[PDB]
């Protein structure tokens, strides 16, 4: 299309409105009410432009560059006095009523509505009247509201309910009165809620986990991160002041977590700020707990190593592919042990199998918002994926997309496909051992046992190709679903699969490749997306090793006597009295970790490890793309005592000065060669981010903001003489604001998103080609494997459905967004967000256990009796038990196992 | 007209089905919008619709609606039932047909009359609500209620 | 402890058979509990968004975005007296302060005995009679400041 801005010409996209396409061309309106994710609804009425009927028009009029589309031969002003005017008054009215607040408002310095204000050029109040007043509600530890600040934008309630498919949070009242809020005081029940301090473009919503210790934007250190609480590997900004992890803001990426996170990554930051953290490398001499810096920890644990028969590594998949390697590096390849059981070991190398051998293209997070129909089997995606479960909800708003578009309806006129689209959606078929949260928008839900659920994937399978193998054994009521699936699936253009290993069985992996293969052999556009349960849980699967049991089986048998635990708790992956007693009787326990662990009383040497804000690293999400995250500051520079290296850092060290008995720290780059040298599976990983060498115009990148304040005084309690700046030779940031953060520089990590007049969330748009898309010169992280040429074959294995023994309780896993991941229950802000340990029971089985709702059962799992409270599970098949996985005393691994002895006590 | 056949199933024996049901508001002046009018139908919160739609392609749920006030659809059976030729012959002007008129507000008689179109105000304000009260003395008038 | 009586979800179903959206019966089902019971409390909200399958936040908005749905407690006796333009031009302040008079309250709140609630609203499409009132469901027309407390004797 060719439209004609202020008598400039430019070519633009015709299927968008004006106001999105002029600003993608650098153009500046201002604008309330519209969101790139969100669509054009017309609300706020600010971003009026002046448009004429043809080249030679002087009259105009004003129109709604949102709900305007950008057709071909387009001529519009922006710079019209009259469209300023009406553009200034917009502004004017929205500040009658604007509380005087901005000094004691977090969203100060962040604000939307300040740049729009400043942006327009009203400064000059001639309102004289009162101004409206709201009283506020408690929205829970996350969210903090402040209804006075307030313009009626109406953006939190159009992503909340028609985006994130809330339920809790509307608008109310009338004329100038509107609220948004929930309809009484209580937490917020989405699991997506946190994107309200980013969506709001005013200080309604705010974090109040930053709120606690709150500092400015312009005060913070900010880095391009990973977010590392669950497998998808959504970006994000870490942001510090004084020392301390201060606030997680969603990093743009078109290709993953675009414009949102989720409550886990937002708010479970928490554990990087615990007081008790090592700070220092500490060896235990008898009872006493003695402190080293970093070389004679080195000395010491190299010795101790070279004096030893045989040293074996325990990794985990939270530590990075580095720091991985580096203790694979340290012990021998034979020697390495994935910190992982054996059966989450095989169930992750089959959905790595699946994945990069199935042949079937797996999609990134963005693009699972393009398929026609759903089908997730086994894995609880909300609580465990849950930004996999919002692209599921707009996968699901597809098929009203679809509709709209067919009666020649633009694609951000959301209003009006929402109203033609009433309540058709594209088939969500859900699978669990209870209700999901998906359920709400699902086609069916089927509450199941993990065999019964694997059962219907096998029989999806053979229903839509014959070669696949048949289900004996089904009921005709599960029979007519199961062709109810069929006939949703195979008129889908493009289906979607998603499981995952959070279900705990290997046949629902297997039941959901064979839906794949069967959908990919009638020629249909079939995706599978399978959910890992760890950041790096990928990478570890990829780079491989033994399991747990086998390194505590080498430990139990005196063939190893010392054993470097990374990064690892231990107790998740195995029973804490084996664990803690193959380690009694090891003579040399040795914990790199950044969390005090249970396994530290009896380790001989801990080594204070730095955590994602403190450390560089890659991480490889669900979809395999390795995506590298720096460091955001360095722990040393206000507590010149503390010595927190990264763990690759640290095992490189180890090995130098097990070798040639000197120390040689190292660069990052070093490791991510040795790492593509030696395992050609990880080569793609030197594509995440360029080298410590990479330079915009010869100039570094900025960590913080060029206004960033207190430089001479921020460390002069300590000492009154400036420090150096820190010196960050693993990378291409600065730990200074001497760097490059232009939105048109040709890079891809971002740290932050800043333009002159956009000091919002909406400084994004800057940093875009196209507002809504992609970076413009792409997205940070590269897909590690392209499909495969060839699939798998169909895999026979079908197990029988689940019959309930007497005596033995089979262990329903039940995941939490908030409490299931190991480092997010650590953060002190969670406890009062995650629920009550309880222990789910079946009505039949509470019935006949003569229990009921509350009260107290307890059962002996690995000879350890604990008791729980007992909550009615209606959707819970009887003979099973549920409990809540990864929360205290309950592994993860717990999933599927037996449980005996559950009696009342 | 159920009860006579007139609404229902099997309208006059021609197959038309037709249901007619009554939907008292609740109180709010937005609500007579027709975009408005037809969210406040669904149940939601009386605002209005952008429009291109217009209700007549996506309207009520999303089907095609047709909003029309109260007169016009009482000015459709005289069309139906006396014809087209004597509905444009009403009056002689571009407005065809008959309006319900009247003046309100301190005037002899406040009432409500059915003129043709291009009758003048005088003559409504005269001739049919008797001019002004005693003791008062004509200043303005709107001719179309709170809006005009 | 709200719960919806028998009578209630009754109307309310079948209020919900005369639409293909069960949303749609959301305004019925407000003035159907405000009818019952005078005024829609809290818990109503909850009652009819279970009842319906819509969201509480849907209903809540609903019966707070409409004038004449009460989210709280009036009097056994409604008045409702028009102030708009026509009114306002007919002398409907009078009456106004006539009924402040009596009542001896605000417009908007309730009498000490529960009896009356005064509250002002917008055209009541009887202007040609004005000042107009509106009682519970009678609409009284041709007001004049000495017939109001007449008037309001027949509402006990
Ligand atoms: C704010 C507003 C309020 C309206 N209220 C009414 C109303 O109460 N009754 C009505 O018939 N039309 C009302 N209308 C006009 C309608 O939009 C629409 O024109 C009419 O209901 C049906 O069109 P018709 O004149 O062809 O019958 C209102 C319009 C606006 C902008
Ligand atoms: S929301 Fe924005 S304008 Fe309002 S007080 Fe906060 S910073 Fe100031
Ligand atoms: S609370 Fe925030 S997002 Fe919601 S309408 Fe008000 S300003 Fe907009
Ligand atoms: S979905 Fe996972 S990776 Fe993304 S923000 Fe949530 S916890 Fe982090
Ligand atoms: S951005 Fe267009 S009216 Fe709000
Ligand atoms: S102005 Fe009062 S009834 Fe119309
Ligand atoms: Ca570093």
């Amino acid at each position: 299309a060719t439209i004609h801005v202020d008598g400039k010409e430019y070519e633009v996209n015709g299927a968008d409105n004006l106001l999105e396409a002029c600003l993608s061309l650098g153009l500046d309106i201002p604008y309330f009410c519209w969101h790139p994710a969100l669509g054009s609804v017309g609300a706020c009425r600010q971003c009026a432009v002046k448009q004429y009927q043809n080249a030679e028009d002087t009259r105009g009029r004003l129109v709604m560059s949102c709900m305007t589309p950008a057709s071909d031969g387009t001529f519009i002003s922006i710079d019209d006095e009259e469209a300023k005017q009406f553009r200034e008054s917009v502004v004017e009215w929205l500040m009658t009523n604007h509380p005087h607040d901005c000094p004691v408002c977090e969203e100060g310095g962040n604000c939307h509505l300040q740049d729009m204000t400043v942006m327009t050029g009203h400064s000059f109040r001639r309102y004289r009247f009162t101004k409206r007043t709201h009283r506020n509600q408690d929205l829970g530890p996350f969210i903090s509201h402040e209804m006075n600040r307030c313009i009626a934008c109406y953006r939190c309630v159009r992503y909340y309910k028609d985006y994130a498919g809330g339920t809790d949070l509307g608008v109310y009242g009338a004329h100038d009165n509107v609220y948004f809020g929930r309809p009484e005081d209580g937490t917020l029940e989405s699991e997506f809620s946190g994107n309200l301090v980013e969506i709001c473009p005013t200080g309604v919503f705010t974090d109040k986990t930053h709120s606690e210790r709150y500092n400015r934007k312009w005060d913070m250190q900010f880095a391009p991160s990973i977010c590392q609480q669950c497998s998808i590997g959504c970006n994000i900004s870490p942001g510090e002041r004084y020392g301390e992890l201060r606030r997680i803001e969603n990093r743009y990426n078109g290709t993953v977590n675009h414009y949102f996170l989720c409550d886990r990554g937002r708010f479970g930051y928490g554990y990087v700020n615990l007081k008790d953290r090592p700070r220092q490398p500490v060896q235990r001499r008898g009872d006493d707990f003695i402190t080293l810096n970093a070389e004679q920890a080195m000395q010491g644990a190299a010795d101790i190593l070279r004096q030893s028969k045989k040293v074996i590594g325990i990794g985990s998949p939270r530590a990075s592919v580095e720091s991985n390697f580096a203790l694979r590096e340290l012990v021998g390849e034979e020697n390495f042990y994935t910190g992982i059981a054996h059966g989450e070991q095989e169930r992750l190398q089959l959905a790595l199998k699946v994945l990069r051998e199935g042949g079937i293209y797996t999609p990134a997070l963005r693009e699972i918002e393009s398929y026609d129909a759903v089908l997730v089997l086994g894995e609880d995606v909300t609580q465990t994926g849950a930004r996999v479960a919002l692209a599921v909800r707009q996968a699901v708003k597809g098929k009203a997309r679809e509709m709209a578009a067919a009666q020649k309806v633009a694609d951000w006129q959301i209003a009006a496909i929402l109203n033609i689209g009433q309540r058709a959606k594209h088939p969500l078929f859900v699978t669990n051992v209870d209700d999901t949260r998906l359920d709400d928008i699902a086609a069916w839900t089927y509450r199941a046992p993990v065999e019964d659920q694997a059962r219907l994937g096998f029989a999806i399978a053979h229903a839509l190709d014959n070669s696949a193998p048949a289900v004996d054994g089904i009921e005709p009521e599960l029979q007519s679903k199961i062709d109810v699936i069929v006939q949703a699936l195979a008129g889908a253009k493009k289906p979607l699969i998603i499981s995952g290993t959070n279900a705990g069985s290997l046949e629902v992996i297997q039941a959901a490749a064979n839906v794949a293969k069967a959908l990919k052999g009638r020629g249909a556009d079939v995706g599978i997306t399978m959910i890992a349960r760890s950041v790096n849980s990928m990478g570890l699967g990829i780079m491989g090793g033994g399991s747990l049991e086998e390194a505590l089986t080498e430990l139990e048998t005196g063939r190893a006597d010392a054993v470097v635990v990374l990064e690892n708790d231990l107790h998740r992956h195995a029973s804490a009295t084996r664990v803690n007693a193959a380690l009694a009787k090891a003579p040399l326990v040795m914990v790199v970790d950044h969390q005090r662990t249970a396994i530290m009383e009896n380790a001989h040497l801990v080594l204070s490890a730095a955590s994602f804000a403190e450390s560089d690293g890659t991480v490889i999400n669900n979809e395999g793309r390795a995506q590298r995250f720096f460091q955001v500051y360095d722990p040393a520079y206000y507590d010149s005592k503390t010595v927190m290296l990264e763990s690759w850092r640290w095992l490189h060290s180890l090995h130098s000065t097990l070798l040639s008995r000197e120390v040689d720290w190292t660069q990052l780059d070093h490791v991510i060669d040795a790492v593509v040298a030696k395992i050609p599976e990880l080569a793609g990983i030197k594509d995440a981010a360029p080298d410590a060498t990479f330079r915009i115009r010869g100039q570094k990148l900025a960590r913080e903001p060029h206004r960033y304040s207190g430089r001479t005084a921020m460390r002069a309690n300590i000492s009154v003489h400036e420090p150096r700046q820190p010196q960050d030779i693993d990378t291409m940031f600065t730990f200074s604001m001497e760097g490059n953060n232009q939105p048109t520089a040709h890079r891809s990590q971002v740290p932050f998103a800043w333009a002159p007049g956009w000091n919002s969330p909406q400084a994004w748009n800057k940093f875009q080609d196209e507002v809504g898309g992609k970076l413009r010169f792409g997205d940070p992280g590269v897909r590690l494997f392209e499909t495969s040429e060839n699939g798998l074959d169909y895999f026979t294995s079908v197990p029988a459905r689940f019959q309930p023994q007497d005596g033995k309780w089979r262990i329903a896993p039940y995941y939490h967004l908030f409490g299931s991941d190991e480092l997010s229950q650590r953060a002190p802000v969670f406890q009062s967000r995650m629920p009550q340990p309880y222990i789910k029971l079946n009505p039949a089985d509470a019935a006949k256990l003569g229990v009921n709702a509350g009260t107290r059962v307890s059962f002996s799992y690995d000879g350890n009796t604990v008791t729980l409270p007992v909550e009615i599970a209606e959707g819970l098949t009887a003979g099973q038990v549920g409990l809540p996985m990864g929360m205290s005393g309950i592994a993860p691994v717990l999933a599927g196992a037996h449980l005996e002895d559950l009696k009342e006590a | 007209a159920t009860e006579a056949g007139l609404l229902g199933k099997n309208i006059m024996g021609t197959g038309f089905d037709f249901e007619l049901f009554v939907h008292t508001g609740a109180g709010r002046y937005i609500c007579g919008e027709e975009t408005a009018l037809i969210n406040s139908l669904e149940g939601r919160r009386a605002n209005p619709r952008s429009k291109p739609p217009f209700p007549a392609t996506s309207g009520a749920w999303g089907k095609p609606t047709c909003v029309n006030n109260v007169e016009t659809l009482c000015n459709v059976p005289a069309i139906l039932a006396n014809g087209v030729e004597w509905y444009q012959n009403i009056s002689k002007s571009k407005d065809a047909g008959t309006k319900l008129m009247g003046f309100s507000g301190r005037v002899k008689n406040p009432g409500l009359w059915e003129l043709p179109f291009g009758t003048t105000a005088r003559e409504i304000l005269e001739d049919y609500a008797g001019g002004m009260r005693d003791g008062l003395k004509f200043k303005a008038w709107q001719p179309g209620g709170a809006g005009t | 402890a709200f719960e919806l009586s028998a009578a209630e979800r009754e109307a309310i179903e079948h209020e919900m058979h005369h639409y293909e959206d069960p949303r749609a019966a959301s305004i019925e089902a407000l003035k159907i509990v405000q009818k019952q019971r005078g005024w829609v409390p809290d818990g109503a909200i909850h009652a009819i968004a279970d009842v319906l399958g819509i969201p509480a936040s849907d209903v809540e908005g609903v019966a707070t975005f409409y004038s004449q749905i009460f989210r709280q407690p009036v009097g056994r006796h409604v008045i409702r007296y028009c102030d708009s333009v026509v009114c306002h031009i007919n002398g409907y302040q009078g009456i106004q302060a006539a009924l402040e008079k009596k009542l001896n309250i605000k417009p908007g709140q309730t009498t000490f005995d529960g009896r009356f609630t005064l509250l002002p609203t917008c055209c009541l499409g009887n202007c040609d009679k004005g000042p107009n009132m509106m009682i519970d469901e009678d609409t009284h027309a041709h007001l004049t400041p000495e017939a109001i407390p007449e008037l309001l004797e027949r509402y006990k």
